[PDB]
């Protein structure tokens, strides 16, 4: 989540800072929630794309 | 000498108007800092909006400062 | 010891939390739709660590009612 | 702060230097979506594109005029040129209005992004319409979840998630038209 | 002519090491663009020769003010920094040290209608640095004098060791004000010398000399 | 093991404290002005005045006063009132 | 004795193991020891105030009394709020007493 | 002449209504900075809303500056 | 003439109620800019809520200007 | 007419409380915009809470207008 | 006249509590009548200060 | 009369705490029976400031 | 008797410092509710900071009523 | 006795500045409750920022009381 | 000397414009902390926006200290 | 001694401006407790902004106190 993820958007500012975060806790904390959900989604698609392949 | 005395206590308690000008210019320049910390891309445009807000809030300070020269010297 | 939401400070990941809340919605559905939602609730796989290259040791799952609500 | 100029187009040119020349480049998930975030357009005035998804279904991908999203601060609504938003949602009701007619899905939680081009991308796990929920067994398990709180700190969160889900589910069957 | 012998790892040696290394950390040296090797070592040594000794000055003012502020909390003693010329004489002397440092960055020449308003707010730093130390050491001790006079009015009037729930609640209010004064004694010696590093560190900037000729690759 | 070497040298002042005490004393005695409650008079007045009349009442307050403002001496009754 | 070596050892065993928090019982009434110290502190102040007042009691107070008088005095020099007045009344009282 | 003396004291305490008008303009021009930092695509529409607010908050500033000159010259 | 001087200093004390109306009105006109920065397709419906509120915020401001004339001229 | 003079300066200080209700409406009608900018599908229920809220903070303003007229004409 | 300046803070306190009734109801309208069940309880306790200020303005004037 | 202007602050103080009760119950309505346990205890400890202001108004007038 | 008349009006305005600890104790106790509504797990520890914050904000009520005790009864 | 009466009025209106200190200590001690509800793993550190913040704004509670006591007794 | 006595009490009411500058500066310096806690990466740029907003809000402080120095010695 | 009386009331009105400083400082010190509860990783840097802000906000408190000592003893 910020081990590299925000570190690759932040060029002359940030690409992620356009969005207004509506989370409970910090932006660095919602991105921890958001990339595990991005991990589980693209894993669920992977073993469903592969099974149909 | 009561009238000449009242030019001093009246124009003295005239310029409490600059309290809320000082409190307003603090929350406005506080909103520049959180606004520029949200996206630093706009941080040279928000300052151009800050001095739009600074020069128009000071007007209330100068609407007070003429009266402290209109009570003291008019 | 972690800092964040109520699942994250309790050691739980967001994926487990969001699937528990997905599990508890399915137990409340209409019965023409509750059992077909029980299809996408089941967990059947197994895992095995490979610490050396060919060794063994695993963890099998034959779960039907959903992701475990208790501690992992 | 810009140590790795990555991307799909950069990965093609460097992978021709380490892989065999027999293999063509692997595909990437950017090659399968045509809708971007910073790409200008895609609002068209009144009705804005709403991509309401689940892992197992695409529940909507046509355009709506307003979306009532159940954020963790509270229920907010999205109009067409809304501010860019990454909103974590509570268990609550996503209301998709098209005009006079509105469809009300109750979701389990899961984020909703409003992109700078006005595209709303609701991303939940279980998105049941309230027509297929019954209001009987919701409090049958909520009364049990109001009773069973041991000192298990993992079940500290899982019972908390159990209570707040049914409690919003209690309140969102009552006001139906 | 014969110096004394010091045990290594003494507690005053460990405290003053951590104190000095704290105030030295407030104005850190800036990293050059070049790698620091034997080429850049005279430029780094000359960069240290042109920096002010704010690490030494701030722990001079930390240790002379926390020793003076805590004298006011010893019995039979008053704080020297509760005097107007002592406490504000340290505040002007920090402000003049910052200004003499900033005036020497040129050739001792002093720097439209804006600059009388930057100067005023800068010349007020002189009196504000010392008066904040003086008023804190005065207003805490003065309140303690007034409330000890009030808390003495009850046993003077009522019985000695009698009607004790009235004087217990004010002897514990007097005791919690001497305890706050131990906190203000340590904080105001910290705030004085945090601010000395800020004011003196404004003019603590010179040009890195660096290599004027290189053999690249 | 070296603990008994450091017990041999006992207390010792800081290594230049005689220049601090001689600097604070030399600021309190080289004031260049009379000594805080006194006034320099002529020699003809000092030789003619009793030592009870050179004393002022303000400069001798009572060591534990029963009434606030009690003084120990009374000075010259020849006031210029 | 050796003047630096006796009562240094006496103060050491008064400081360390001499404890009236346990030798006088006192855990029966007090919750912690952190609140035995927090009222031995206030107890030291109330005792020290009452000793400093009583060691010279007939005195006109420098501090403002709040309209109160100690004992059967009430109009004497001890309660007189004008200090040049009470100096005259103390000098009359001192001949009698 | 205590009537023309109280006109100096009354008009002085009259114009401390310009305290709150300055604190209004500082909150109002501050919320444009956070408002335009959120979506700068609307940042030229929002100044149309602040100058709608600046002119209509000033109405309170010109309501009090009337009574400052209606005390002093009426 | 301490009655006629008292209407003047009483009028200045009367119109410091225009401070709070000046401070509320920057909150209401500030929150429309934050309101119109969220979803600007409501940005004229929110102006229908601002001027609804500004007409009710001025409702008490002229209640203060009624009193500043009812002691001055009544 | 020292009592006729004190009713003039008492009633001016009596209507200082219209600053506080004047800023209460600016906050309450400021959240009316921010509430109606979050979900505008409730924008007719919030005015059902705003105008109930408006009339019930006026309760304070007419209590303040009670004693601006209870000392003036009674 | 000075005694009823205490109605300024009650009117500014009430404008904030009825400001949160708008934002509380716009955040979940399914609880929107329980919040008024908390607002008018909170209104009844903050009017208690408005009558304590008006207890004094009649105990100064008519006592 | 000028002493009871202290009731402006308790009037503005209780409106904020009861403003936080509407916004606090609009987040999780299940804790709303504990939050009034903090609202009314916060009401009571702020009313001690409301009676400290009124103890001296009945000690300036009546002592 | 101008002295005893001044200690009543002096200790009268000395008590409006309790407006601050009355309004400060509202925003500290209001923060406890929005602190407990977010995580009710820690809401027995948040009282431990509420009462410590209450004990240190009524130190000022204990200073404000001491000046009232000292102007009336020195 | 115009002097000793004036010290009781001036010191009473001197200690009204204990209001804003008491209100600042409410918005700071409320932030300790909001902060220790965010991450209670820092809740022994945020008390350390509260009491460093308490001792520095308690300073203003004593700066105000210093003028209270060098008006009253000096 | 009722003129010389009024310049002391008039300059006292003149310097409580420093109250609002004292409160506004804490909002701007509170927003520097919360803004730099969002992104520490532009925290060298936000202090440049804090010290600009400080210098233009202290101009409200020195304008009212001009009026104090113009009533007292002019 | 109407001049000696008016310095005691002028300085008491002069030290009201420590209410605004005491309230601005808690707003800034409340931000340190919240901003270090967001990321405790820069909690040594945010104290460096709190004490840079404390120094510039309590400098306004010594502006207020210099006018107190220049009223009272000058």
């Amino acid at each position: 989540p910020d081990l590299l993820e925000k570190q690759l958007e932040d060029v002359t500012g940030n690409s992620l800072d356009a969005y207004d975060i509506e989370a409970s806790h910090e932006r660095s904390d919602v991105l921890r929630d958001l990339t595990e959900f991005h991990l589980g989604v693209t894993l669920y698609n992977a073993m469903l794309e592969n099974n149909c392949s | 000498s009561v009238l000449a005395a009242s030019k001093m206590v009246g124009a003295g308690c005239a310029t409490i108007a600059l309290a809320g000008v000082g409190a307003g210019l603090g929350v406005m320049f506080g909103s520049l800092i959180n606004g520029a910390a949200r996206n630093p891309n706009i941080a040279k445009q928000l300052v151009g909006y800050a001095l739009l807000g600074f020069a128009l809030t000071e007007s209330i300070a100068l609407f007070s400062l003429l009266v402290v020269f209109l009570i003291l010297f008019a | 010891a972690p800092s964040g939401p109520f699942y994250r400070v309790a050691g739980m990941s967001y994926l487990r939390y969001s699937n528990i809340c997905a599990d508890l919605l399915r137990n409340v559905l209409k019965e023409p739709f509750k059992a077909k939602a029980q299809a996408r609730q089941a967990i059947h796989f197994r895992q095995a660590p490979y610490v050396d290259g060919k060794a063994g040791a695993s963890k099998v799952y034959e779960l039907e009612n959903g992701i475990p609500k208790t501690a992992n | 702060e810009a140590a790795a100029p990555a991307g799909p187009k950069e990965f093609t040119e460097v992978w021709n230097k380490k892989a065999p020349s027999t293999l063509i480049v692997p595909e990437f998930p950017s090659n399968y979506t045509a809708v971007k975030a910073v790409g200008e357009g895609q609002v068209h005035g009144d009705a804005f594109p709403v991509n309401f998804y689940t892992p197992h279904s695409i529940l909507s991908q046509a355009q709506k005029d307003t979306v009532v999203l159940p954020g963790v601060d509270g229920y907010f609504g999205v109009k067409a040129s809304h501010v860019p938003t990454i909103a974590q949602l509570k268990p609550g009701v996503v209301e998709l209005h098209s005009g006079a007619e509105s469809e009300k899905f109750f979701v389990s939680g899961g984020f909703a992004f409003v992109h700078p081009n006005g595209v709303t991308d609701i991303c939940v796990l279980e998105a049941a319409t309230l027509d297929q929920v019954d209001p009987a067994a919701v409090k049958s398990a909520l009364a049990a979840a109001s009773a069973a709180q041991p000192t298990d700190e993992f079940e500290q969160a899982a019972n908390r998630a159990a209570i707040e889900l049914y409690s919003a589910l209690e309140s969102a069957v009552e006001a139906k038209a | 002519s014969s110096v004394r012998d010091v045990k290594t790892g003494s507690l005053p040696t460990n405290f003053l090491t951590g104190v000095y290394r704290f105030w030295r950390s407030q104005n850190p040296a800036e990293k050059p663009h070049d790698p620091v090797n034997d080429r850049l070592l005279p430029a780094v040594v000359d960069a240290s020769d042109k920096r002010a000794s704010i690490g030494t000055w701030a722990t001079t003012f930390f240790c002379t003010i926390i020793s003076c502020n805590l004298l006011g909390l010893m019995p039979f003693n008053e704080a020297p920094t509760s005097g107007l010329g002592f406490a504000t004489g340290l505040g002007v002397s920090v402000w003049a040290t910052a200004t003499i440092l900033g005036l020497s960055k040129t050739g001792f020449k002093f720097p439209f209608i804006f600059v009388p308003l930057e100067t005023i707010s800068y010349t007020f730093r002189a009196v504000s640095l010392g008066v904040r130390l003086w008023v804190n050491m005065l207003a805490g001790h003065t309140l303690l004098h007034i409330l000890t006079g009030m808390a003495l009015a009850l046993p003077f009037s009522l019985g000695f060791f009698s009607m004790v729930p009235a004087t217990f609640g004010v002897c514990c209010l007097l005791s919690a004000l001497v305890g706050l004064e131990y906190l203000v004694a340590v904080l105001q010696s910290g705030v004085f010398s945090i601010l000395s590093t800020v004011y003196v560190g404004e003019f603590n900037h010179d040009k890195f000399i660096g290599p004027a000729a290189k053999i690249v690759k | 093991s070296y603990s008994a070497y450091f017990a041999k040298a006992g207390f010792q002042f800081p290594a230049g404290l005689s220049a601090l005490v001689a600097g604070i004393v030399a600021l309190n005695v080289c004031t260049g002005r009379p000594t805080k409650g006194t006034k320099e008079i002529s020699n003809a007045e000092y030789n003619a005045t009793p030592i009870g009349y050179l004393q002022s009442p303000d400069q001798h307050p009572t060591a534990f006063p029963k009434v606030p403002g009690m003084k120990d001496v009374h000075g010259s009754p020849h006031h210029h009132h | 004795m050796a003047v630096t070596s006796f009562l240094g050892k006496a103060f050491e065993k008064y400081f360390y193991d001499f404890s009236a928090y346990e030798q006088f019982g006192l855990n029966r009434f007090l919750s912690s020891k952190g609140q035995y110290v927090a009222l031995r502190h206030v107890g030291f102040v109330m005792v020290g105030v009452n000793v400093l007042l009583a060691a010279n009691f007939p005195f006109n107070p420098p501090f403002p009394t709040i309209g109160m008088c100690p004992a059967g005095w009430e109009g004497t020099w001890v309660c007189q709020a004008d200090k040049a007045k009470a100096l005259e009344m103390y000098k009359e009282w001192k001949k009698s007493n």
